[PDB]
RNA sequence: CCAAGCGUUCAUAGCGACGUCGCUUUUUGAUCCUUCGAUGUCGGCUCUUCCUAUCAUUGUGAAGCAGAAUUCACCAAGCGUUGGAUUGUUCACCCACUAAUAGGGAACGUGAGCUGGGUUUAGACCGUCGUGAGACAGGUUAGUUUUACCCUACUGAUGAU
RNA sequence: UUAGUGACGCGCAUGAAUGGAUGAACGAGAUUCCCACUGUCCCUACCUACUAUCCAGCGAAACCACAGCCAAGGGAACGGGCUUGGCGGAAUCAGCGGGGAAAGAAGACCCUGUUGAGCUUGACUCUAGUCUGGCACGGUGAAGAGACGUUUUUUCACUGACCCGGUGAGGCGGGGGGGCGAGCCGGGCUCUCGCUUCUGGCGCCAAGCGCCCGGCCGGCCGGGCGCGACCCGCUCCGGGG
RNA sequence: AGUUCUCUUUUCUUUGUGAAGGGCAGGGCGCCCUGGAAUGGGUUCGCCCCGAGAGAGGGGCCCGUGCCUUGGAAAGCGUCGCGGUUCCGGCGGCGUCCGGUGAGCUCUCGCUGGCCCUUGAAAAUCCGGGGGAGAGGGUGUAAAUCUCGCGCCGGGCCGUACCCAUAUCCGCAGCAGGUCUCCAAGGUGAACAGCCUCUGGCAUGUUGGAACAAUGUAGGUAAGGGAAGUCGGCAAGCCGGAUCCGUAACUUCGGGAUAAGGAUUGGCUCUAAGGGCUGGCAGCCGACUUAGAACUGGUGCGGACCAGGGGAAUCCGACUGUUUAAUUAAAACAAAGCAUCGCGAAGGCCCGCGGCGGGUGUUGACGCGAUGUGAUUUCUGCCCAGUGCUCUGAAUGUCAAA
RNA sequence: AACUUUGAAGGCCGAAGUGGAGAAGGGUUCCAUGUGAACAGCAGUUGAACAUGGGUCAGUCGGUCCUGAGAGAUGGGCGAGCGCCGUUCCGAAGGGACGGGCGAUGGCCUCCGUUGCCCUCAGCCGAUCGAAAGGGAGUCGGGUUCAGAUCCCCGAAUCCG
RNA sequence: GGUGGAGGUCCGUAGCGGUCCUGACGUGCGAAUCGGUCGUCCGACCUGGGUAUAGGGGCGAAAGACUAAUCGAACCAUCU
């Protein structure tokens, strides 16, 4: 048989990111001087809209401590947050939607969203619009936080993580019934080259363990062990169930 | 005159798409159309620019928001629990 | 063909058991001789001709032939043997008229005559089967029909000794 | 009315996201009936244009063993040829599709071949990947459990190999110096901090103080240095290891 | 200039002003100042605006492709008349004038709105601002300096013909195929439709003549019947525009719907209504419409052209979309919706011979990756034995190298 | 001489044209004259054929420059190797400057320049390529040829340096 | 009763496609064209050039389709 289609995405190809119209990286700032000790003070100019992207993207400009400079950064924007607005970001500005805090100085059951996985990588988790994690606890001796995701696990994370104070903006936006191919066309022209998809059963059995037959059959399990080689895992990969969820 | 019984604003997609859906996206159509109040100014002028942009004719202003709403109840709930959980980070 | 019986009586008007002798190749088989460097594979439509194992009509013989109607048989294929609903149908069945609505052959007549409904490529659906790819004298839907100006034949047209 | 629709259902072999039942709108999708319409037909006719047709000019190709009238016979079981009969008369034109088992393409069907190829799997033999154990890179210190000062192993650590993140590698570690609080009898210390949160302003390229040097005539003009901006340090800072 | 038998103060043609500069119309302003508004007012086709300052006054600015002016009448054109070498940028005369009108079409400028789970390039290049390091001269022959007005010098290299398509390109060819664009007249008409015409163009598509048999190909018409034909109404045919009336089942209340079914339609002569400008009135200008009435023709009148047959049901697929270029357009694919599955980054899924390699990823669970079903509505029963997947493990059979 | 040319008729395309111009492609087919052998499926006095000679003129119209999707060196990594990966990632990646201090040279030797050294200041952080439709200053009117003109001539402007 | 003018909305031109006649043609105008009749025609729309993916590979709204008249594994040379 020949190449499956899910082998083909990895190879860049018609498959790469539709980036020409977006924004930019979304991050925090640098950690430096000023936040591991102290706050620093930015400004709100605007709130754009980042293609491909569900959340809107805050443009907060800063001063630059040790040069004559503006400081131009692309946050995620937290509901809530305005043009004009102040944020502050370091280990001692205040609790405050839009606020850059350590976790480790936030009370118990802080919203975050925009959270750093590790000290110093400018956030990584809940940054999906309407998202947020939670701060469960901290561990002081070894300096440590246990945050909840949106996904529902609990991480254990150093306290020197960053975050943005509140929910991501945007939230909802799943609410709404697409209603429409054309719709959906338009979500993914500016996301990536996956829309629309084909069947498994629908092809052949060249391209697909799934494809051929007098009848649109799986005609075998669809629940495929994890160390399936490439081109045979599809289906269920590694499932430990099947059906309905019925009960927690 | 009233044109319609009960569709509404989704009279516009006519019969496709399923009564229970169109139901649906009716109450979203409404609310992302509608302008509400602008706290910065008070005239009745925000209206969204994007998914979760709303913009301010009068004051220019522009605020992060819902989706299809101004502000979302999950958001409107975390400001008041950031607000008190300030507090008593600071008795 | 024989004739036990049936036919109230009466074997043979008309039938005919148990047996037995043939014919035919419009049934299906059996075989595998010709054709696999291809003879276009069902049915219908059209059109001509031929057979008789005669339905009608002509001329007749016999009846359990009074008449009328019918039945059996002879010479007999000259002339006829139709319009329709359902089905791709051959076949079948029914409606209606009719003198009668007989049965067949011609490469199971006839696709460089047509048509392409069915069968029988590739797409697709259902059921049964199969782990599967896929299979099914099981259903269903969509699916390219080529060439004549040559020879003969035939139809007409000049014409030849 | 072997068609359609509605019912029936022990359904060869219907049936629940291998989705079941439905249903408005939609369909160059499949089917049945009805009105209207009509040459589809009964049953064909006439008319027009371009051909075919004849002429001047110009002019191919397919195909072809030899050829080219029949009946029967026998025959590779359906003859143009052969046998026996019927018979046979130049050269040609327009048509025609009976025949030449006409042309077209080494039959796609079917079988055979120790010929394949696409696809599948519970076929045979392997294979990338992947999971797993050992050896090496591969270190330092503690304990616990073993064995005879050495060595096997478990846990907890360390960092320096190795890896990850960030930065224009910009203030890291320790100490000094200063501030608010506490409390032992003005001083010591538990021990904390490092000057920015009201406003959609501005913010660099030193002020000031101290010490020296130069040029011209104590006055003018111009330099340098130190503090301002604490000192010392061995990995830039973090995260793993 | 054409027609002039008759008529036609008639029909046709033609009746300029560039770039740049200045001036002025006109358009636009989310620009300013006075002032303080409810008996709220202003205002558009729609909107929309106001104590965060409306109405009303008075101003400032941007674009001015519009008109005038310098250009510039000298040129060009129309026309009549003379010249010459006569192949002269030949010379003269006159003219190149005045108004109106429009949901008209084409382009453009601007204001205001709607759509997005779509937000709709970057860089070169040029400009303004903040700051005040510096510089310039000591009352002058003033200096530094100047994005002001003139003046001076230069702008090298390569392309440029023509065709651009029923004959200059690709299909073996002057091949009915394919092949990206710009401009765009009058009539009818809703119309860039079809039909006729002007400007411009062409010579019937690689030949002609004479006939008018059959059979064709493409068009037509048929008495009476009306699908009896055929597998099947295939083919053809009926309908068709517009105005007025009328309109069912079912329905997801949006539809169905041009449902279905009727009536009307010409020409001609009138009537009524629908506006602007100026100074409940008067005068002058007007642009097409709608409606009604009489008269009228052999009942013809959407007279050509253009232009839906309809209804009752069953099956399938919700729909729109896509598909086997060259036999299958479909019930197949997609789809929204629904439901499962993996993954918190030393990750999930995937690429790659190879790496401090690569895609998702400028990503972070409202995400990415892997499947199935296939809108809405109602529902989705029982089975974990089989085969798969998955979860626990020294408690513990087998188990390689070391 | 049916077919060429001029004149007159009758027709057609009917401003989504059979009209006037371009892009891609062609490459002299363009223009003048001549021939009528071959070619232009009849002919031809004709032609996009053949033969002999001509014709494309720019600061202002494009290219040239920018960067887009992307392509692609060096550093580094891999690789038996031709090489591949990679594009800011394991890099001492600036050859510049206002100004100040020193010398050396010059000339309108007055004083200004140049040149060499030193002090001081410097993110850009990715070489290079990538569009005759994107971005990108500035040229218009009249005349003129067999064939070229916003390019030649007459006139009137303008941008850049 | 007006105004307004939404829509993967309807009729319909350009454009794009290609249902039926199983019409033409079938040594064709044409190695897929022609005519009438048809689908769609504001969007999942049509289209030019630039660039990217290359052979057990690509690309596929999925027909084993397309990948230079070649596709159930292109073409070219060699092995041969
Ligand atoms: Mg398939
Ligand atoms: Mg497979
Ligand atoms: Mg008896
Ligand atoms: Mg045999
Ligand atoms: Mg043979
Ligand atoms: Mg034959
Ligand atoms: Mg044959
Ligand atoms: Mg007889
Ligand atoms: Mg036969
Ligand atoms: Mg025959
Ligand atoms: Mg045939
Ligand atoms: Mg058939
Ligand atoms: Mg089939
Ligand atoms: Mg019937
Ligand atoms: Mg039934
Ligand atoms: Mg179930
Ligand atoms: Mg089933
Ligand atoms: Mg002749
Ligand atoms: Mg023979
Ligand atoms: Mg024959
Ligand atoms: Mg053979
Ligand atoms: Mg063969
Ligand atoms: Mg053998
Ligand atoms: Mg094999
Ligand atoms: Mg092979
Ligand atoms: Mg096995
Ligand atoms: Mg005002
Ligand atoms: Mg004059
Ligand atoms: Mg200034
Ligand atoms: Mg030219
Ligand atoms: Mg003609
Ligand atoms: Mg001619
Ligand atoms: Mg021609
Ligand atoms: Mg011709
Ligand atoms: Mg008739
Ligand atoms: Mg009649
Ligand atoms: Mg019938
Ligand atoms: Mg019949
Ligand atoms: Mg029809
Ligand atoms: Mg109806
Ligand atoms: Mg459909
Ligand atoms: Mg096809
Ligand atoms: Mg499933
Ligand atoms: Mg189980
Ligand atoms: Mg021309
Ligand atoms: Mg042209
Ligand atoms: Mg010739
Ligand atoms: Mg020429
Ligand atoms: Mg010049
Ligand atoms: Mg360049
Ligand atoms: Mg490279
Ligand atoms: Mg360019
Ligand atoms: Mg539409
Ligand atoms: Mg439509
Ligand atoms: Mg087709
Ligand atoms: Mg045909
Ligand atoms: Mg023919
Ligand atoms: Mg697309
Ligand atoms: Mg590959
Ligand atoms: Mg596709
Ligand atoms: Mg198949
Ligand atoms: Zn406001």
């Amino acid at each position: 048989g020949r190449v499956i289609r899910g082998q083909r995405k990895g190879a860049g190809s018609v498959f790469r990111a539709h980036v020409k119209h977006r924004k930019g990286a979304a991050r925090l700032r640098a950690v430096d001087f000023a936040e591991r000790h102290g706050y620093i003070k930015g400004i709100v100019k605007d709130i754009i809209h980042d293609p491909g992207r569900g959340a809107p993207l805050a443009k907060v400009v800063f001063r630059d401590p040790y040069r004559f400079k503006k400081r131009t950064e692309l946050f995620i924007a937290a509901e809530g947050i305005h043009t004009g607005q102040f944020v502050y970001c370091g280990k001692k500005a205040q609790l405050n939607i839009g606020n850059v805090l350590p976790v480790g100085t936030m009370p118990e059951g802080t919203i975050v969203c925009c959270l750093e996985e590790k000290p110093g990588d400018r956030g990584k988790l809940a940054r999906a619009s309407g998202n947020y994690a939670t701060v469960i606890s901290h561990n002081p001796e070894t300096k440590k936080t246990r945050v909840k995701l949106p996904s529902g696990s609990k991480k254990v994370i150093s306290s020197a993580n960053r975050a943005v104070v509140g929910v991501v903006a945007g939230g909802g936006r799943i609410d709404k019934p697409i209603l429409k191919a054309g719709r959906a066309y338009h979500k993914y022209k500016a996301k990536r080259n996956c829309w629309p998809r084909v069947r498994g059963v629908a092809m052949n059995p060249v391209e697909h363990p799934f494809g051929g037959g007098n009848h649109q059959h799986i005609g075998k399990p669809s629940t495929i062990r994890r160390d399936a080689p490439a081109g045979r895992k599809v289906g269920l990969i590694a499932a430990r169930r099947t059906g309905r969820l019925r009960g927690t | 005159a009233k044109r319609t019984k009960k569709v509404g604003i989704v009279g516009k997609y006519g019969t496709r798409y399923g009564a229970s859906l169109r139901k649906m996206v009716k109450k979203i159509e409404i609310s992302q159309h509608a302008k509400y109040t602008c706290s910065f100014c008070g005239k009745t002028k925000m209206k969204r620019r994007a998914v979760g942009i709303w913009h301010c004719g009068s004051c220019m202003k522009t605020v992060a928001g819902g989706a299809w709403t101004y502000n979302t109840t999950s958001a409107v709930t975390v400001k008041s629990a950031i607000r008190r959980l300030k507090e008593l980070k600071d008795q």
